[PDB]
């Protein structure tokens, strides 16, 4: 390096820093990925149960 | 007091009882109009069938 025009310097390298990023959820494998073909998805649901039986 | 009198016992106890029982029916019927055209739910194009309904 050169300080001004007639003087020299000592160069000590560079310092770098990056921000944090969290990855807790990705480590839990909690989601399942599907690859479709269009921008519409359909889901179907079914319910069932039981009932009473009165005396006869 | 000695010699004079005595005392006696008591003769137990008993009882008897009877009951009745109820009756619980339950029936279910199926017909053609239920399973003719309807899709087998959960499938894209499979037609309905009687066995799924019966089970």
């Amino acid at each position: 390096m050169q300080n001004g025009d007639f003087q020299i310097l000592d160069y000590t390298g560079l310092i770098s820093t990056m921000p944090r990023v969290d990855t807790l959820l990705q480590s839990m494998n909690l989601f399942t990925e599907h690859f479709g073909r269009t921008t519409v998805a359909r889901i179907e649901r079914l319910d069932d149960g039981a009932g009473d039986i009165k005396a006869v | 007091q000695r010699g004079g009198v005595r005392q006696h016992l008591a003769n137990d106890r008993k009882k008897i009882v009877n009951l009745n029982i109820p009756f619980f029916p339950l029936d279910r019927s199926i017909d053609r109009a239920d399973i003719q055209n309807f899709r087998e739910f959960g499938t894209e194009n499979a037609p309905a069938t009687v066995d799924a309904e019966v089970q």
